[PDB]
């Protein structure tokens, strides 16, 4: 009825979804806070290797699709 | 107001107002939806209170129920109001003067 | 033996041809789906079509015009080629009647098919035809009023005209109003026929009653940065020169000097060859100049020093308004000032329409060019008033032109019908009912016409042919309450170029349709 | 399906049926000149009437108690 | 009067009908981004950018809607933000409950010109209605200026 | 006959195969009947009413209208 | 609920000991604080057995007739001698006819 | 709405459905070229035709006979179908006719189009047929002549 080209979330399953990505970016640099936090070990699919503990480094060389992902990782 | 402007009328125009009017009950009835409210009862008392004289009786989400609204400090000009009925009254007329589609 | 049924094949691969009874079949067919489509947009209760494009952009156009109709549609049937290009060139003569030729057309060739399937030659038909085409021509021709030589009952029809020309599309709503507004508009004209000294500027937002005539002009342009936003007594010079970057017209000349001092200086010199011209310019003593190119920097502050209103950029439409609309004289050169005519008006000043910014000539001196401002509350609106606009305009030029007008809704089909009918009753053989068939196509238009109302179009047609019969001339179909009335009584007129045109094209379209027997198609690139 | 205005039939027999203490007005689909149908003997079985309310009643009481679809 | 005329067609009460329930479903699209407690959508084009709005003109020409009515309906929208720049979503709305019940109207056999005059006279009444409850204001009033700017921005 | 692939379609079939196997009559009047009752209930649902409660108010009115059809029936020999 | 705790690193025997002492102390409370008649009444045990009958009814499509299918049921299962047995009760579905054209055969 | 032109889609892959338009056209158009191909070979100086079977037999047949030309095609239309049943029953009832009573049917339905045209409701049409159908047929018994006495 709507007849709009694409796909259309709407109520509790669009807020999960923003809320389940932005858990996930969370959970990605969860490990590396505080002293006994460890360093992560990033490949370039090329070969190039990146050693880093900085968040922002992390999540900026990360490639991500999700709209709240990417807000937290601008963030 | 639609509504007894319909009651003066006959014929097929008087039912015409009637679901003018009745399709102008949409919004307030949006309204009370997504704050919570019944949207039913919420409506029915809107339009008992405006019955009795209260022009300015509106939906108050800052308490979740119906009080005046100018003490609220809720207004919007009328060149707001007038234009969207205006417009929208315009745009369905166009729509109704249809009656084919062709494909280019 | 035939091309395509031979034991031997004569043509290349995808090319084929259609025999007399199949091209017959295929040419009825495309000719009676045309008229099908462009009809029940048809008289003063028809609906409008939806012309969604297939392409990439994928445009919208919600339209009533019959012409419009047929243009934007993809016609493989060669016979559908014929009727829309009769539709183009119909609305190419005239600004109405494409609907009406259209579905005449149509109703023309139902009947040669009915006349073909009764064992008919098609030669009897055309002859019947051009027989039955004269006798028409000549009663609508005997039937036409002019009123031109009095000015007021001219105007009225005028009014009349513009009414019935706007009574089918959109703008019946307000159809007093803009018939007003397009009657003014035309009478601005001067008797000038060149609709494009009048503009429609198509603003997005407010009422289609909203949309008014100006009553001086609009120009939708700039104005520079240091020049004045309005002034009062405007004296207008109208201009076709460059100012920008302006090179002397010598190709082959270049700058050839030994130090950078010289090209200094040259450049000095061509700033100064270019504030001459502008002294040149301001020695005509004007207020506000209007250039049809571009206006650089340069002179755009040097006409902001001297207090001077500089719009540049303004097309040839755009200052051929303005010379119409002002009186001024597209100059390009400033050597004599005594030979330019300035344009006059009475005040300019910036207008603020919807969200944008127009530039207002008010008080104008001549003001034979007129700028219409139509609001609406859809793109789609907005086009489709625009288009019932021009049709109104060029109808209304047109009985300027002409002044002889013939009474609508149906009463010169109806009189044209008779005079056929009176015509095929003193023939003998089946030309006369090549001629009945002429007469029921000319009296299936208004059938057609009481059918979109949802009127008893049999009743009222029978009613008004007995009308026409008896000696009632001036009967015609009243949609106010769907009964028969006086045409002239009830101001229901029609432009007698219009209708001529009408019969005569639908007649021959459907004489070279007709004469078709075979249908060869090359093959497909 | 006869050819007559819906609403304006439908509120005309109404309106006569509320004057005029007669539950046997009714749509006139033959043209026979009269509302009444039992002149008319149109006549129908209580049974089925009785039938067709409570069946439309159970299956508008389903569908509107569904509110998932769950296919392949 | 007897039988009447004949709708042979059948295919523009289809139309209508089509016509009717795209806009209802642009309506229904948009009807929960109303009020100071409606809430944004979000919006994804073609290429990755992503746009998170509340006013109805940015939703309803951010998202292809493919359909003639609710092109019109779109229209319509950037006509009001045009004209007035507020109540994008409110006349989006409203002509999308006129066409619902323009739904029922033409179901009870009313042919669809009735209804487009009956319309205009209910504007016409309307109209007149909301200019009698209306109420002289200056531009000196600054209190009523910032209540207006702030009922405006209750609702993003 | 119809070859329908939507389930409420099909739930129509089976209502009208039914009223057929019921009655014999009337199995036209009864989808009439439920499209016409399911129209209405979508402009209520519109207005922010439980489908359970427009279900109970149709069970309602429907036991009104028996009891009104067992009032004005007639007998015949 | 345990989500959260479990996210901290809690170990998981902690959890399970409180759940199976929490689940010991809800069913010893239901035991405790159930009500119960011990009067061997017939009228007020029919009474009973109708009331929790349409307390297990009134949440599905026959909830309207929930009052008359409930008496059904009583009635049904009173009727079984000693076991219970549900093959003991038929259950046929005939197409058309409403809910209460329902009945049942003794 | 209608169950084909609506948002939701209410059939199986492969199935249509033809409204008050379509239907009407199909029938008709069906019903005419069933007429105007059994026809021509009615009458004193009608003429044959060739049936060529497009299976493995190619089964040759020249016939003027209307049953035998329609039973031997492969129609679709089911309008034409009923022409076609209705033939066949005239063929089994009687051995004459077959091409009379088809082109009867299809001339009957073209002016049957021409009345939808003209915006007539079709029952109407229907019952002044019944009413047409039986003045024709008191009138034809009225006109038969019985000679079964003198041999
Ligand atoms: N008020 C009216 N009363 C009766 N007939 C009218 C009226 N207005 C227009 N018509 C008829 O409608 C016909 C079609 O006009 P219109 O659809 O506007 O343009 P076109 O001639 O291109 O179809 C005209 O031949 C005219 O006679
Ligand atoms: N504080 C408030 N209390 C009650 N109603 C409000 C309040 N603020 C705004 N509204 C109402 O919400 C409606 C919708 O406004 P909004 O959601 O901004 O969209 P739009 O401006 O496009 O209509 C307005 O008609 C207004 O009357
Ligand atoms: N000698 C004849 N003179 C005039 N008409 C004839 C003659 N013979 C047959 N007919 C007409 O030809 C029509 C068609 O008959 P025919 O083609 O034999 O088969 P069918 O009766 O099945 O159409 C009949 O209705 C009959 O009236
Ligand atoms: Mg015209
Ligand atoms: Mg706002
Ligand atoms: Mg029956
Ligand atoms: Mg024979």
């Amino acid at each position: 009825p709507l007849s709009v080209f694409g796909d259309r979330s709407t109520g509790e399953t669009i807020r999960s979804q923003n809320v389940m990505a932005a858990a996930s970016i969370a959970n990605i640099v969860k490990s590396s806070l505080g002293p006994v936090g460890l360093d992560k070990m990033l490949v370039d699919d090329i070969g190039d290797v990146t050693i880093t503990n900085d968040g922002a480094t992390i999540l900026k060389l990360l490639e991500v699709e999700h709209p709240a992902a990417k807000v937290l990782c601008e963030l | 107001r639609l509504t007894e402007y319909s009651r003066t009328l006959s014929g097929m125009e008087s039912y015409c107002v009637r679901a003018f009017a009745d399709a102008m009950e949409v919004i307030p009835s949006t309204l009370a939806e997504n704050a919570g409210l019944n949207p039913i009862s919420t409506v029915t008392e809107l339009r008992n209170r405006h019955a009795q004289g209260e022009k300015t009786a509106g939906i108050n989400v800052r308490k979740g129920g119906i009080s005046n609204i100018l003490e609220e400090l809720v207004v919007q000009p009328l060149l707001v109001s007038v234009s969207a009925l205006t417009l929208a009254t315009e745009t369905v007329r166009s729509i109704l003067k249809i009656d084919d589609v062709v494909n280019t | 033996a035939s091309l395509s049924l031979a034991p031997v094949n004569i043509f290349k691969a995808g090319a084929d041809e259609e025999r007399a009874e199949t091209a017959r079949l295929t040419s009825f067919i495309g000719a009676i789906a045309i008229g099908d489509l462009v009809k029940s947009t048809l008289g003063p209760k028809g609906m409008d079509k939806i012309l969604l494009s297939s392409g990439r952009d994928a445009s919208l156009m919600v339209t009533n015009d019959g012409a419009t109709i047929l243009k934007n549609i993809g016609v493989d049937n060669p016979a559908a080629k014929v009727l829309v290009d009769m539709s183009r060139v119909q609305d190419d003569e005239v600004g109405d009647g494409t609907t009406s030729v259209t579905v005449l057309a149509a109703e023309l060739l139902r009947e040669a098919e009915s006349l073909i399937a009764k064992k008919i030659h098609p030669q009897t038909i055309i002859a019947g035809w051009r027989e039955a085409t004269k006798a028409a021509r000549e009663a609508l021709l005997s039937s036409a009023v002019d009123h031109g030589s009095d000015e007021v009952k001219f105007r009225q029809d005028l009014m009349n005209i513009a009414g019935t020309t706007l009574s089918s599309k959109l703008l019946t709503h307000h159809k007093d109003h803009f018939t007003k507004l397009a009657v003014e508009a035309v009478l601005r004209l001067k008797g000038s026929g060149n609709l494009e000294a009048i503009h429609i500027i198509k603003k997005l937002g407010g009422s289609l009653a909203d949309s008014y005539l100006d009553e001086g002009f609009l120009l939708d342009k700039k104005i520079g940065v240091n020049q004045p936003k309005r002034i009062e007594n405007a004296k207008i010079l109208i201009a076709n020169t460059g100012m920008d970057t302006d090179k002397i017209k010598i190709f082959g000349s270049r700058v050839r000097v030994d130090s950078t001092a010289k090209v200094a200086e040259i450049e000095h010199a061509e700033k100064e060859k270019m504030k001459e011209k502008v002294e040149r310019i301001l020695k005509h003593g004007i207020n506000c100049f209007i250039n049809r190119q571009l206006i650089y920097n340069y002179p755009e502050q040097l006409f902001g020093a001297a207090g001077v209103m500089a719009i540049e950029h303004a097309d040839f439409a755009g200052v051929e308004r303005l010379a119409l609309v002002t009186g001024g004289e597209i100059a390009s050169t400033f050597d004599h000032p005594e030979l330019v005519k300035l344009g006059s008006c009475k005040l300019i000043e910036e207008v603020m329409i919807g969200e944008d910014k127009l530039i207002h000539f008010s008080g104008v001196a001549l003001g034979e060019a007129c700028t219409i401002v139509l609001r609406g509350a859809t793109q789609q609106i907005l086009d489709e008033a625009e288009r019932s606009l021009h049709d109104a305009l060029c109808v209304l030029a047109q009985t300027v032109k002409d002044s002889r007008t013939v009474y609508g809704g149906g009463c010169s089909e109806m009189l044209m019908a008779h005079a056929v009918t009176q015509l095929a009753n003193r023939t003998p053989g089946k030309e006369a009912v090549a001629m009945e068939s002429y007469a029921k196509a000319l009296r299936m238009l208004p059938t057609i016409i009481a059918d979109n109302a949802g009127y008893d179009s049999a009743d009222l047609v029978a009613q008004l042919r007995a009308a026409h019969s008896e000696g009632n001339t001036t009967a015609g179909l009243d949609m106010r309450e769907g009964t028969i009335g006086d045409m002239a009584i009830l101001g229901i007129t029609e432009s007698f170029q219009v209708k001529r045109q009408v019969l005569l094209s639908a007649a021959e379209a459907a004489e070279v349709i007709l004469r078709v027997d075979n249908i060869i198609k090359a093959a497909p690139r | 399906n006869s050819g007559m205005n819906p609403i304006q039939t439908m509120t005309e027999v109404r309106a006569r049926q509320v004057k005029e203490m007669n539950p046997a007005l009714g749509i006139d689909c033959l043209h026979k000149g009269t509302n009444d149908m039992k002149q008319q003997h149109v006549i129908e079985t209580l049974i089925g009437k009785k039938q067709q309310i409570s069946l439309a009643t159970q299956m508008v009481r389903m569908i509107l108690k569904i509110d998932d679809i769950r296919k392949p | 009067r007897g039988k009447g005329a004949y709708q042979d067609r059948d295919k523009p009460a289809q139309i209508r009908f089509s016509n009717i329930s795209a806009a209802k479903a642009v309506a229904d699209a948009i009807r929960t981004s109303l009020g100071p407690k409606g809430m944004d959508k979000m919006i994804q084009d073609g290429k990755g950018d992503v746009t998170i709005t509340n006013d109805g003109a940015t939703i309803l020409k951010q998202m292809q809607v493919l359909h003639p009515a609710a092109r019109m309906l779109v229209e319509l929208s950037k006509a009001q933000d045009i004209e007035a720049g507020d109540g994008t979503t409110s006349v989006v709305i409203i002509a999308g409950s006129l066409l619902d019940s323009c739904t029922k109207l033409l179901q009870k056999g009313i042919h669809p010109t009735i209804i487009s005059e009956s319309f205009q006279k209910a504007l016409e009444k309307g109209i007149e209605i909301l200019t009698d409850m209306s109420r002289p204001v200056e531009l000196s009033d600054r209190e009523t200026l910032l209540n207006s700017a702030t009922t405006s921005l209750n609702s993003k | 006959m119809m070859d329908v692939d939507h389930q409420i379609a099909k739930l129509m079939v089976e209502l009208s195969k039914s009223q057929d196997d019921e009655i014999g009559d009337g199995t036209t009047g009864v989808v009439v009947l439920a499209g016409a009752l399911l129209e209405e209930a979508e402009q209520l649902l519109d207005r922010g009413i439980h489908p359970i409660r427009i279900a109970d108010g149709y069970e309602q009115a429907a036991r009104v209208a028996i009891e009104h059809l067992d009032k004005i029936s007639d007998s015949v020999l | 609920q345990v989500k959260p705790y479990v996210e901290e690193g809690l170990h998981p025997q902690i959890i399970i000991r409180a759940f199976r002492t929490a689940t010991q102390l809800a069913v010893n409370k239901i035991k405790e604080i159930a009500v119960t008649v011990k009067k061997a009444d017939k009228v007020e045990q029919r009474k009973l057995l109708e009331k929790c009958a349409m307390t297990a009814l009134s949440s599905k499509l026959i909830s309207q007739q929930k009052a008359f299918f409930a008496k059904m049921v009583v009635d049904a299962v009173m009727m079984l001698d000693d076991l219970l047995q549900l093959k003991m009760i038929g259950i046929k579905k005939v197409q058309g006819g409403a809910l209460e054209d329902s009945q049942l055969v003794a």
